[PDB]
């Protein structure tokens, strides 16, 4: 599989207990509207824990565009161990079945939030 | 010691970390005792996979989709082969028909089964249990 890569900066807030993904952009995107291109959104989603859900802002037509959206990972960070992320890719042709592009995922629990996780992640086509 | 039977696949430090809810990731960590399944050889080359003492009792969908938790159904049970690559291979007996053989993405999770048959390494799982030696 393949979805290209994803540049993003993840941080932790000890205070409110929360994760702070800040992605910077998605490159190398599968297409899916009628001309190459698609309608790719994150949609930030978790394993079980299932605590939190944030929909990107729509991107019309596009396999590599910028944006650098907030998403705040609702859980403590003593919590976070047992929850792994994931992060989906999905198109928004807005005609037929909005397919997953692709998608990523990480460990939190090796995930040492000793700062902040700055990373080139790649992207993968998750059929979905 | 038959005990905690570790398995994974694909070059890469990554453990099958299986949850009680059922969606069960690639977790390379071995600090939460939740990487950990009681496979064994149930019938004459039929193993079968069930995280007993840690998550749950597998039940793959259609074998396409793999996943466990409510009940350890037939789809459960896969054939044990080996492969001279250091590797441990199951059939998936339930749709071997299909010559279908659970798969799992290292990196996304216990779901290939349209690529079950030859076409994923990933099939050639490394295990790590804790023998009677």
């Amino acid at each position: 599989e393949k979805l290209g890569k994803l540049q993003y900066s993840l941080d932790y807030d000890f205070q409110n207990n929360q994760l702070l993904v800040g992605i910077i952009q998605a490159a190398e995107l599968p297409a899916l509207d009628m001309g190459g291109t698609s309608d790719p959104y994150v949609k930030v989603f978790l394993l079980p824990d299932k605590k939190k859900k944030f929909e990107t802002k729509v991107h019309r037509k596009t396999l590599n565009p910028v944006f650098n959206e907030q998403f705040t990972f609702k859980v403590p960070y003593s919590e976070l161990g047992g929850k792994t992320l994931v992060m989906a890719v999905y198109d928004f042709d807005r005609f037929s079945k909005h397919d997953i592009i692709g998608e990523f995922k990480v460990p939190m629990n090796t995930v040492d939030f000793g700062h902040v996780t700055e990373e080139w992640r790649d992207l993968q086509s998750a059929e979905k | 010691y038959k005990k905690p039977k570790l398995l994974y696949c694909s070059n890469g430090g990554h453990f099958l970390r299986i949850l009680p809810d059922g969606t069960v990731d690639g977790t390379r960590d071995r600090s939460d005792q939740h990487i950990q399944l009681q496979l064994s050889a149930e019938s004459v080359g039929e193993v079968y996979i069930k995280s007993t003492e840690t998550g749950q009792y597998l039940a793959m969908d259609t074998d396409g989709l793999l996943y466990g938790s409510q009940t350890p159904n037939e789809e459960c049970l896969f054939l044990e082969r080996l492969e001279e690559n250091h590797y441990n291979t199951y059939i998936s007996k339930k749709h071997a028909e299909k010559n279908w053989f659970v798969g799992l993405k290292k990196n996304g999770s216990c779901k290939r089964g349209p690529r079950t048959h030859y076409g994923q390494k990933a099939i050639l799982f490394l295990p790590l249990p804790v023998s009677s030696d």
